[PDB]
């Protein structure tokens, strides 16, 4: 039994920088959300449009 | 006119050109900053090889353009090296017969 167990060890809990980590844990989730919008936009819109192309370019020279 | 006196500069002026669009694509895509730096890297990246290839594509189609200009090269100034260093072998018979 030590007489100074039971005592906070921390003190004041901080109300700024848990709301700022709040807000980035809820804002890179918008933004992940917007970004991953945009990448698929850019892989379907340009990557498959290369795809298509090169396939029949390739199946040519295989032949 | 300018096109093969740039034209051998060709694999020294396009990674320059990538060194440009990844190190442009930098600033435009960190003024906005939410990611962490290495997500940052990979798009400004992404999209700098994008650039890279198709303007190595255009790359072989300035290399068609181009060598229309004197067919059939790899050899005909192989034709401009052994031609002067044969008549400078030419320059050193003579005024060693006569010398």
């Amino acid at each position: 039994l030590p007489p100074n167990a039971l005592k906070p060890a921390f003190g004041p809990p901080d109300k700024v920088a848990a709301q700022k980590f709040k807000e980035s844990l809820m804002a890179t989730e918008k933004h992940a959300k917007d970004t991953s919008n945009m990448w698929v936009k850019i892989s379907v819109w340009v990557a498959l449009p290369a795809i298509a192309l090169t396939a029949v370019n390739t199946y040519f020279v295989e032949k | 006119k300018f096109v093969e006196g740039l034209s051998n500069n060709k694999y020294k002026i396009i990674t320059g050109a990538w060194a440009a669009s990844l190190y442009g694509s930098w600033v435009i895509v960190n003024k906005d900053p939410i990611m962490t730096k290495a997500q940052k890297i990979v798009q400004a990246r992404m999209y700098a090889q994008f650039i890279t290839v198709g303007l190595l594509l255009a790359s072989v189609g300035l290399s068609m353009y181009e060598n229309k200009l004197h067919p059939n090269k790899q050899k005909v100034n192989e034709m401009r090296r052994w031609e002067n260093a044969l008549r400078v072998a030419e320059e050193e018979e003579r005024l060693e017969k006569e010398g």
